[PDB]
């Protein structure tokens, strides 16, 4: 991952991609 | 939260992974 | 909001739409 | 749903989720 | 339209559902 | 988790609300 | 572009790309 | 139906122009 | 300009939709 | 490139096809 | 992230998250 | 290309970065 800001849907999508099956906590 | 770290500011892959389960 | 099977990115997007900034847990 | 702006494909995605197989009108 | 209600401003689920078939 | 309840089983607005913080 | 049939959310994505804010009916 | 013209059968992006509002 | 700017992930998604597995150049 | 053509300014579908491999 | 096969949109989104505006060739 | 390396085979972080320009 790198440089740009990540907000809204893009931040949750990046989380979904990076964490995968493990899941994540958007907080 | 992750919003302050990654939306308000720019975060790294490591920081982003802090929120994985 | 119709009842249906929600999977992958769509489930993640659905949680963001419903919860928003309250934050949420995905597992 | 939550308190946030829904723009572009994100709004179309919201419609896709909430309306399901019934379909929708993006107008 | 839906973009003025939900994108320019903030809309509720009720409003959004108004555009379902 | 929510994937079992909403993807394998049938999802609903009420169920999604229960996973909000 | 020589894509075969578009189904589901993919058809919706294609509609927004081509139509944009002109709007469209997904039924 | 857009599904028959595009999912059941192959359609081009330019063909969708006729479905815009 | 009923069609809006295509930036970030949205431009990459549009390129994939139009180009397919054959590939594309994001530059 | 395609970014300046489609993001900075507005582009058409054929301009995108110009960047296909 | 997760060491596993990355295909289609998953791969295009991963390259954007990692490369960003640095650009990349998807072939 | 990257498709063959990451989709047909397995590739990690430093493998995707190798494809950034
Ligand atoms: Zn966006």
């Amino acid at each position: 991952f790198v440089n740009q800001h990540l907000c809204g849907s893009h931040l949750v999508e990046a989380l979904y991609l990076v964490c995968g099956e493990r899941g994540f906590f958007y907080t | 939260g992750i919003v302050e770290q990654c939306c308000t500011s720019i975060c790294s892959l490591y920081q982003l992974e802090n929120y994985c389960n």
